[PDB]
């Protein structure tokens, strides 16, 4: 670790401490994630063993690269590619003017490509949210913090981006939980505010029902049988998507409602979302071989 | 071939290719013990059998056991001149890394030190885990022998699955894994051949994509192991205290498999 110079502390959380750093020789700027081991009775944290092993195998232009893993007496540093900002800071900074629609489309397209790559490797991110989406000055956005990432998984993300099946006590997670979070983020980029800003699990569920309507066996077969479902839930009408997301066109509202479908089995996949007419301009036609 | 159905969440061609590529990049050597001249194959079998025993005692998953087995064999192929006194430490540390990765609430470090009766301390296990993880280049996401059985059972009961049939095939795979010669065959071929010994060639081609020619040498190698299991009868599905009844098939079990291994090794 002698060849690195810490420039600034970017943050501190359950991940550990993240720093901006420089390779003294090379001159490259990296992001360092510091993990203390002396303060860990169980040794290398399971969450770090899983992140390192997973990112060594998940190489994609829209997933932060793990460049190296350095062990330095009672410390473990994970050297990552550096990115200048997170999506939450960018969204707050752009809240008065708004993020231009072409950029929302571009960021969403890249997010779905990263997500589709993860899902083809059978990996659920489980924690998609703005502060986990890192952007750069060259127009790219990348998926970060793979601490909660599990390969399919049973139920045991911060409230606002949590799928309704999770709030209603479903026993098993699916790829549809990540799609739900992206739809929330997509709507947040559009409306310049959180789509469902709940303060409890019941508040989160009721806020989801006030925008999409209280679900029934018709829209979501199985919903009434579910563990945390109550028949006493107030009956709310589904709000018109032209009011939920006014800056969005017909193609935008179509994609958003498919990503926010109640039923995990009917919620659009990342690969299917990339083929939506909302990205007809960004996507190119590919010949299919029947065989 | 590819036995996967049409997937909603991703393209089945990509999902299956990544799985085949995982088996390409994760390498195993049936002659890794030649790098350690003081070691004999019966030591590996006794150690893996012991890990299986401690796995059942702590109700650890079969994936946890196969993650430790794979980490052990792969780590030992990066080392030279290892003595048998160091084998218990390498094994329980492989199991510690695996439980941390696969279990939700894994056993504590002191419980891993405990099962060794003082031959391994928590500090030694913590030093050894870092040696294993660094020597394996942090490549700790293999497709275990038991994950392939799981994939095959999922495809079969689509065209959830039955617990009793699963544990009978898994029981045969546990016997095979004690022989370092199993490492000649890709993990997916060992599981396809164990499934064949409990069904037919038609079913293994349907759930695994393999052709008969692919698994044939493995089938003829597995024949003694499969016969020793047939002679004695297969095990009954056990109930595990504090374990959901829809997950009991996924809990590692132990048997007097070392004498069964001697009968299969004779012929
Ligand atoms: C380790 C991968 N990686 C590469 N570049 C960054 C990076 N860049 C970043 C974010 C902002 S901010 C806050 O002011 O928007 N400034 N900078 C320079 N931030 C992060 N973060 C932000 C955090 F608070 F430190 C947590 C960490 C996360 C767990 C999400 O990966 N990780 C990066």
């Amino acid at each position: 670790m002698e060849n690195f110079q810490k420039v600034e502390k970017i943050g501190e959380g359950t991940y550990g401490v993240v720093y901006k750093a420089r390779n003294k020789l090379t001159g490259e700027v990296v992001a360092l994630k510091k993990i203390r081991l002396d303060t860990e009775t169980e040794g290398v944290p399971s969450t770090a063993i899983r992140e390192i092993s997973l990112l060594k195998e998940l190489n994609h232009p829209n997933i932060v690269k793990l460049l190296d893993v350095i062990h330095t007496e009672n410390k473990l540093y994970l050297v990552f590619e550096f990115l200048h900002q997170d999506l939450k800071k960018f969204m707050d900074a752009s809240a008065l003017t708004g993020i231009p629609l072409p950029l929302i489309k571009s960021y969403l397209f890249q997010l779905l490509q990263g997500l589709a790559f993860c899902h083809s490797h059978r990996v659920l991110h489980r924690d998609l949210k703005p502060q986990n989406l890192l952007i750069n000055t060259e127009g790219a956005i990348k998926l970060a913090d793979f601490g909660l990432a599990r390969a399919f998984v049973r139920t045991y993300v911060t409230l606002w981006y949590r799928a309704p099946e999770i709030l209603l006590g479903c026993k098993y997670y699916s790829t549809a939980v990540d799609i739900w979070s992206l739809g929330c983020i997509f709507a947040e980029m559009v409306t310049r505010r959180a789509l469902f800003p709940g303060d409890s699990e019941i508040d989160q569920l009721f806020r989801i029902f006030r925008t999409l309507g209280t679900p029934d066996e018709v829209v979501w077969p199985g919903v009434t049988s579910m563990p945390d479902y109550k028949p006493s839930f107030p009956k709310w009408a589904r709000q018109d998507f032209s009011k939920v997301v006014p800056p969005l066109d017909e193609d935008g509202r179509s994609l958003l409602s498919q990503m926010l479908h109640y039923d995990p089995n009917k919620r659009i996949s990342a690969k299917a979302a990339l083929a939506h007419p909302f990205f007809q301009d960004v996507t190119k036609p590919v010949p299919h071989l029947r065989l | 071939g590819s036995p996967l159905p049409v997937l909603s969440w991703a393209n089945r061609e990509e999902v299956w290719k990544i799985m085949l590529n995982k088996e390409k990049t994760y390498l195993r050597d049936q002659h890794f013990l030649e790098q350690h001249p003081l070691l004999q194959p019966k030591m590996r079998a006794i150690l893996l059998d012991w890990l299986m025993e401690v796995c059942e005692v702590y109700k650890l998953h079969r994936e946890t056991f196969y993650l430790a087995q794979d980490f052990f064999d792969r780590y030992m192929a990066t080392q030279e001149n290892v003595v048998k006194t160091l084998l218990q430490l390498i094994g329980i540390s492989s199991l510690f890394i695996a439980a941390k990765l696969e279990e939700i609430y894994p056993p504590k470090l002191h419980q891993f030190a405990y099962v060794t009766d003082g031959a391994c301390s928590g500090d030694e296990i913590l030093t050894m885990e870092l040696m294993i993880m660094k020597a394996l280049k942090w490549r700790l996401s293999p497709l275990t022998i038991v994950s392939w059985l799981n994939v095959y059972m999922q495809v079969a009961y689509l065209n959830q699955y039955p617990q009793q049939i699963f544990i009978q095939i898994a029981e045969l795979l546990d016997l095979c894994v004690l022989d370092v010669d199993c490492l000649e065959f890709p993990y997916g071929i060992l599981a396809a051949s164990a499934l064949y010994h409990f069904s037919s060639s038609e079913l293994m081609q349907k759930v695994s994509g393999y052709q008969w020619c692919d698994i044939e040498n493995c089938v003829k190698w597995m024949v003694p192991f499969a016969m020793v299991i047939r002679e004695t009868g297969s095990s009954k599905l056990k109930h595990f205290r504090g374990v959901a009844d829809e997950d009991a098939h996924n809990i590692q079990t132990h048997r007097d498999s070392l004498d069964l291994l001697d009968k299969a090794r004779a012929k």
